[PDB]
């Protein structure tokens, strides 16, 4: 009667690619999560995440290369940054952290990229839907 | 040209910054016709045929969305006059806790609050609105004026281009180029973040690069800044740059890739996060309303 | 029948009058209603205490000066520090100047138009453009000493509309030399002009009384007021209360008012009804600003104001009950504002670099207080360890006055209505000329 809504934002070096190994593979996976595509993690900040949830997103999935393996050296450490920050703000708007999911997945990394997307639709599925949308609709 | 005014849910520092013109205020009421002020003239009702409208305030109870659709329906152009009807404003905050709480606490749990059979004001004043909303949530805004309140000049300049015919413009940059301290020229770097009453400022250096949370970088200018000029942080009173939604994000944004730059690699991501106890009032003090998250569940 | 009187104009805020008559047509209810309220009690918790300065004057667009500096008491005390001297006298620098822009604005902008004009049929004529069309030199007065009072605030405020100057520990810039010349000679003028509004008003309200519109809402109260060692002050000091003939009831420190003052709650308002808790709802209503500080002193702070306030009292006795002497007595307090402004200037403490000292422990508990233009202005806060709001108190001004203009306009429609016809547009104007005597601003009231 409900499936969850998941948006993620994947950089097209590492988890783009681990997500593209998931498939060749034919790793089965939930269909919750649409991936939007950006070159680097370090492009990701709080509007794109907190405009997902604002849309009705019920979890927001990011992911970026490994911890010094950025493709572009350190783009990474500043969506670290920015990340931990916007877990704390989802937290003080009364939107559970558990509702922002973010994990460093290479392009070889495709099994792990598959029980990410298990784990987190499983997470998401049972907090059941964010209510924000609805909220804002009255 | 029949010009009107209201105020809705703002604290009527708009009107007082129209009527801070002083001696041009004069000279603008002879080009003008008012047909509608409520803090100036006695005419009760909205009239028809009104050519441009100020529209203080946002959206805070029934009453205010009313007026805001009639005055939408007799004016030709309609404007969001301030922050508080462009961006929501510091009432916004309120949308941190339901309409329940904020009544509960004026009429009931009060230190001074004497309320025996425990009853909210009902009868003859109208219910509040979910969430304050920005002016242009409920109906179609033409133009803004942003600033709590708009300096004097802005708003002449705005109301004239107007009268004119022209299409009023607003000032595009972030306040850092009005703002008189000096910037370090390799980049901001911050090390600590501190609270603003935490140690001594220096009168001449930027404020964000001494650690204090400055809204300067991701605020309009307009202002001519004259709270950094006055030895306190903006507070991002005059909203974000056309090309920035959501000023709040962008403002953690920056302050989050700034943080520890000269030690990218090994300074702690909790530290920022831990050091800021109140983040919503730290970022969204005008413009929670406005903000992609408006209000917190 | 039933009659709605909505808007009120020419008063800051949201407000309504209803009239309702009963089915042989006589006189039934009459009540004054706020219809606004925006939370900023509950709001403001969460809060770091130091910002509450930048939030509460977004409170009141005209008194935001008030509400800063009555933040900025309260955050004082809540880290337990004792400002500078030369922070106290430019924060009361500041303090007078907006009285000065707040007294000018409400006489000439909201109220002259019906002292002028009380008994036209013409609404287009009763506002500031009216006055301006027959009496140019009135409004520019008026303009002079707002764009005066305004100006000061500019000065040590940084802003003329929600100054940020007053912080922890003091200020946060010092006035220089150069600024205090320049204020100081301007000073001059703005105490000229105060004197002449004074004498604008005795006419007036002379004008009012031949049409027997003086008495209109008169009813007897207590009154309330700050007083320095018995003197007139708007900015230090302990507050008085006096009974209806004149007597002193309690002097109390702000910090405890919470022991003498309680609000009421009825159902047709927004706005509370505040009365001394031990005199009680009826015995216990008391009014605030202007005339009810007058009561309460022994005397003004500045020798002008003290001449006319002199002349007044051996006219209209002490304490005098009636709304429209609200008028005059702001007249007066314009002046002392004025000549207070120049007084402060002349003290050279006022361009001292001593300006903050540095914030102590925190203690979760403060209480700031001044006499806003418009009535007592009491900001409570009370925080955690880390200085973060956890509860807050706002008893703020005109809220003193609502019971003062619910009785009033009940009073002025038994006056001059029996029937639904006697309502005519000039007889429900005197009722929101009742309600414009106590200058009332509504948002602040509710906040
Ligand atoms: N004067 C004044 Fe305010 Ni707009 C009121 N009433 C505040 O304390
Ligand atoms: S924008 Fe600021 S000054 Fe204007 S109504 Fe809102 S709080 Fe008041
Ligand atoms: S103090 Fe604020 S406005 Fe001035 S340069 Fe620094 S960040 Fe920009
Ligand atoms: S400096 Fe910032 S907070 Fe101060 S008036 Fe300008 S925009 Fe507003
Ligand atoms: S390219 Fe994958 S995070 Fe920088
Ligand atoms: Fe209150």
């Amino acid at each position: 009667e409900w499936e969850p809504k998941i948006i993620g934002f994947c950089c097209n070096w590492c988890t783009y690619g681990g997500a593209d190994t998931a498939g060749v593979g034919r790793m089965q996976y939930p269909p919750s999560i649409r991936i939007i595509r950006v070159m680097c993690s370090g492009r990701i900040e709080p509007s794109l995440i907190l405009k997902a949830f604002k849309e009705g997103a019920d979890g927001v999935f990011v992911g970026g290369c490994h911890l010094g393996d950025c493709h572009y050296d350190s783009g990474n450490y500043k969506w670290q940054r920015r990340v931990m920050m916007l877990y704390e703000l989802l937290e003080e708007l009364g939107i559970e952290k558990e509702r922002l999911n973010h994990e460093w997945i290479s392009a070889s990394e495709g099994e792990k990229f598959q029980n990410t997307m298990k784990d987190f639709y499983n997470k998401i599925e049972a907090l059941g839907p964010c209510k924000l949308k609805e909220e804002l609709d009255k | 040209v029949k010009i009107a005014t209201t105020w809705l849910g703002g604290c009527s520092g708009c009107h007082i910054s129209l009527l801070d013109l002083h001696e041009e205020l004069l000279n603008l009421l002879e080009n003008v016709e008012l047909v509608h002020c409520p803090v100036l003239m006695d005419v009760k009702e909205i009239p028809d045929e009104v050519e441009v409208a100020l529209i203080e305030g946002g959206i805070r109870n029934e009453e205010n969305l009313e007026i805001a659709k009639e005055m939408r329906e007799r004016a030709k152009i309609v404007i969001a006059f301030g922050t508080c009807a462009a961006f929501g404003g510091v009432p916004g905050l309120g949308n941190l806790y339901s309409n329940d709480e904020l009544l509960d606490k004026a009429y009931k749990t009060t230190i001074t609050t004497k309320n025996d059979d425990g009853i909210i004001p009902n009868e003859e004043v109208p219910e509040l609105v979910s969430r304050v909303k920005p002016l242009s949530e409920v109906i179609e805004v033409d133009y803004f004026i942003p600033g709590c309140p708009p300096n004097p000049e802005m708003i002449a300049e705005v109301v004239k281009a107007l009268l004119e015919g022209k299409e009023p413009e607003l000032p595009k940059k972030n306040l850092c180029e009005e703002c008189a301290r000096k910037k370090s020229e390799e980049g901001v770097a911050i090390e600590t973040i501190k609270r603003n009453y935490e140690g001594n400022p220096d009168p001449e250096k930027c404020l964000l690069e001494q650690g204090y949370i400055c809204l300067g970088i991701a605020t309009r200018e307009g202002c001519g800044a004259p709270c950094p000029s006055s030895g306190v942080p903006c507070s991002g009173c005059s909203g974000p740059t056309d090309a920035v939604v959501d000023q709040g994000a962008k403002m953690i944004s920056a302050l989050c890739s700034d943080f520890g730059i000269d030690n990218d690699r090994d300074v702690d991501p909790m530290i920022l996060p831990k050091s800021i106890k109140d983040k919503i009032g730290s970022f969204y003090k005008f413009t929670l309303p406005s903000a992609f998250v408006p209000i917190r569940l | 029948v039933k009659l709605s009187v909505e808007p009120v104009t020419r008063v800051e805020g949201h407000g309504k009058i209803s009239v309702s008559f009963d089915d042989s047509g006589n006189l039934d209810k009459v009540r004054f209603h706020v219809v606004e309220v925006r939370g900023f009690e509950k709001f403001l918790e969460g809060r770091y205490v130091e910002d509450a300065p930048i939030y509460t004057p977004r409170i009141c667009g005209i008194c935001q000066v008030a509400h800063h500096l009555a933040s900025a008491k309260a955050v004082d005390n809540v880290f337990g520090v004792k400002i500078p001297e030369t922070a106290e006298l430019l924060r009361n620098l500041m303090h007078q100047g907006a009285t000065v822009h707040s007294h000018a604005l409400h006489f000439y902008m909201l109220a002259a138009p019906d002292l002028m004009f009380p008994t036209t049929d013409d609404v287009l004529k009763r506002n500031l453009m009216g006055i301006a069309k027959e009496h140019p030199e009135i409004i520019k007065d008026a303009i002079e000493l707002r764009k005066a009072g305004q100006n000061v605030v500019r000065v040590v405020g940084g802003r003329a509309i929600h100054p940020v100057t007053a912080v922890v520990g003091g200020q946060s810039k010092s006035l220089k030399e150069e600024e205090r010349d320049e204020l100081l000679k301007l000073s001059e003028r703005t105490i000229e002009l105060s004197e002449k509004s004074i004498e604008v008003g005795k006419k007036l309200l002379e004008n009012i009384k031949d049409e027997d519109l003086l008495d209109i809402g008169y009813f007897e109260s207590a009154h309330m007021g700050m007083v320095n060692n018995g003197v007139h002050d708007l900015y230090d000091g302990k507050l008085r209360v006096v009974n209806s003939e004149g007597k002193v009831e309690y002097e109390f420190d702000p910090s405890e008012y919470m022991n003498y003052i309680a609000e009421g709650v009825k159902p047709y308002s927004y706005l509370k009804f505040p009365y001394l808790k031990d005199k009680g709802e009826e015995d216990g209503i008391y009014r605030v600003n202007t005339l009810s500080r007058l009561n309460v002193s022994d005397k003004m702070a500045t020798p002008l104001a003290q001449k006319y306030y002199d002349e007044f009292v051996k006219e209209f006795g002490k304490p005098c009950h009636h709304p429209m002497l609200f008028h005059y007595a702001r007249l007066i307090e314009l002046l002392s504002s004025a000549e207070m402004v120049k007084e402060l200037l002349e003290n050279d403490k006022i361009v001292g670099e001593d300006i903050r000292a540095e914030p102590e422990e925190v203690v979760g508990d403060g209480v700031g207080c001044v006499e806003a233009p418009r009535g007592t202005l009491i900001h409570h806060f009370k925080t955690d360890d880390d200085g973060i709001i956890t509860d807050t108190n706002l008893v703020v001004a005109t809220v003193q006055n609502n019971p003062a203009m619910d009785i009033g306009v009940r009073k002025v429609a038994e006056k001059y209505i029996k029937a639904p016809e006697d309502a005519t547009p000039q007889v429900l104007n005197y009722m929101e000329m009742l309600i414009r005597a106590y200058d009332p601003c509504l948002s602040c009231a509710t906040h």
